[PDB]
């Protein structure tokens, strides 16, 4: 089974400044990385599929890079609708797998 | 239409179908299976082209035992439809030999 | 749209079964696979495992104990999951969502959230808050409304049916004595109310209940 | 049973007698062997497929000289099966072309 | 030749409650991995083989799950016919080898 592991938890970051959230893969899964959006009370959402291929709908302020075991996903110019938990997903290899997740904070 | 073109023709649909039905199946077959990397469709169809051809590069192939039986279908399709171009090619040369020899 | 339809809430008794679904629409495929994944509150997503309707076919996460099991009926295009012999580690929101078999989830349910309490299902008294009559207002004005005594989770509390976004806050629920309580706050320019009418309207879906309550100024 | 359609069923039986003669010899072959995988008769018998077909994937290879030995066997068996399996076919599309130039 | 980790060397658990041991690989095995149950002066028994797959005989109590390095047997509700050592052990690559072994503790 693949381990996603997502550090730090909680990112404090300003408004308007660049931030990244890590996910890292206990051993290579290429680019079958695929990031979700939480927003209090609410379902995930899609956000990047494939570690870098944007979804309509979202904000070209959101991208995502990375290869192998490590993975990262990048707002540029962080905003209030941002504040959310941040999840990364594998499927490379059954079963598919979450990571802990991330709390951004402005 | 000669037996050997429409033979050569009917491997070649058939092959077609047996890459996706075995694409479909390999990924029913595999998910599952812990480690398993046989199992999205896109992929899986680049997997059964792959092992039908036999080129067989190893990046991705199936774990479980009925992932397997499907792989050996697939192997056996993939070098029957192949085999029947060349002999579907070998009797057009033949023929055509003749015909020069004034036979 | 709404691709992925569940109920918002089952209460469960310890040691009981539950049948969560799951209605899907959009484009249906045969490729098409079902994913359900819990959340505890407070806590990440998990895994719980996936079926393939066409072919009625199932896996399930191992690394945990065995409590679902997934069915489908390909007529009324509707995944379930039987989660059965259910404790408290079992309270939890329940997802389903789409994967076309190329490995991530394009689209998610609400969810359902299942409480597994011996407690009984109480719908909620709510009450207005408008200002008391001693208090100076300025640009903009601060009503609110008092959901209380329900159990089980959640309740959802709209402005106006929906039409007022801006100015809302609602407080996480408290729990006293096997009966949950919150507020929610909204706040609207002092020239618009009480001109302009202000309604909170609670949804309960565990008890089928939803109330209007209008907040006028105190008589 | 022309004799191209007996030897393309005899090469497809003794086919299956190598594969498994090959699973079992490999077995014997390569354990004691160090760091060697393929050392169970389940997957020794998938090897042997993917080895006669020469789909070739690499999950499973032997590392011994017998087991290579034995590999060399597989490969060539399977080689030449599936050849006299097309060889087979090239002598069918010959004679129906033939009899419908109407020779 | 492969080495099976089993640690921790001794796990203490209440009666009722969830108990799950772990085996490491020093290099990748797939599944497989194969657990045995030895009680005081007991031949070893075979409880879970190729890493989640169920011996009939065995407790449904017993499961087990794990891909690569990482392996995990589970007793969801330890009793006491339960006290005993908890052997892995790979056929993954020549020689088979044995983990060093848990004792459970009630």
């Amino acid at each position: 089974d693949i381990l996603l592991t997502q550090s730090p938890a909680i990112l404090s970051v300003s408004p308007g400044e660049r931030v990244s959230f890590s996910c890292r893969a206990s051993q290579s899964i290429g680019t079958d990385i695929h990031w979700y959006q939480q927003r209090t009370n609410g379902s995930p959402r899609l956000l990047i599929k494939y570690a870098s291929e944007s979804i309509s709908g979202i904000p070209s302020r959101f991208s995502g890079s990375g290869s192998g075991t490590d993975f990262t996903l990048s707002i540029n110019s962080v905003e209030s609708e941002d504040i959310a938990n941040y999840y990364c997903q594998q499927s490379n290899r059954w079963p598919f797998t979450f990571g802990s997740g991330t709390k951004l904070e402005i | 239409s000669a037996l050997h073109w429409r033979a050569a023709g009917a491997a070649t649909v058939l092959l077609v179908i047996v890459l996706l039905a075995g694409s479909y199946l390999a990924v029913l077959a595999e998910r599952g299976a812990p480690g398993a990397q046989l199992i999205t469709y896109p992929r899986a169809l680049w997997w059964s082209v792959v092992t039908a051809t036999t080129v067989g590069y190893g990046d991705l192939y199936p774990v479980t035992l009925w992932g397997r039986c499907v792989a050996v279908v697939v192997m056996v399709a993939g070098i029957t439809s192949f085999g029947l171009v060349t002999a579907a090619l070998a009797t057009w040369f033949v023929g055509r030999e003749q015909e020069r020899r004034g036979h | 749209q709404v691709q992925l339809q569940q109920p918002g809430a089952e209460l469960v008794k310890p040691g009981a079964s539950v049948k969560l679904s799951c209605k899907a629409s959009g484009y249906t495929f045969t490729s098409d696979w079902i994913h359900w994944v819990k959340q505890r509150p407070g806590h990440g997503l998990e895994w719980i495992g996936e079926i393939i309707p066409s072919y009625g076919r199932a896996n399930y996460n191992e690394k945990i104990q065995k409590k679902a099991t997934l069915t489908a009926d390909k007529s009324s295009s509707t995944a379930f999951m039987q989660l059965s012999s259910l404790t408290s580690e079992d309270s939890a929101v329940y997802y389903c969502a789409r994967e076309r078999g190329d490995g991530y989830f394009a689209v998610w349910g609400a969810g359902t959230t299942v409480t597994v309490s011996s407690a009984k299902t109480t719908p909620p008294s709510v009450y207005p808050l408008a200002p008391g009559s001693a208090a100076q207002t300025n640009s903009m004005v601060t009503l609110g409304c008092l959901v209380k005594g329900y159990f089980p989770e959640p309740v959802t509390v709209t402005w106006n049916s929906g039409s007022l976004s801006s100015g809302v806050h609602t407080f996480p629920a408290v729990l006293q004595s096997d009966l949950y309580t919150l507020s929610s706050s909204v706040t609207v320019p002092s020239s618009s109310w009480p001109s302009e009418t202000v309604t909170c309207n609670v949804a309960h879906p565990a008890s089928s209940t939803k109330v209007d309550k209008k907040i006028v100024p105190r008589d």
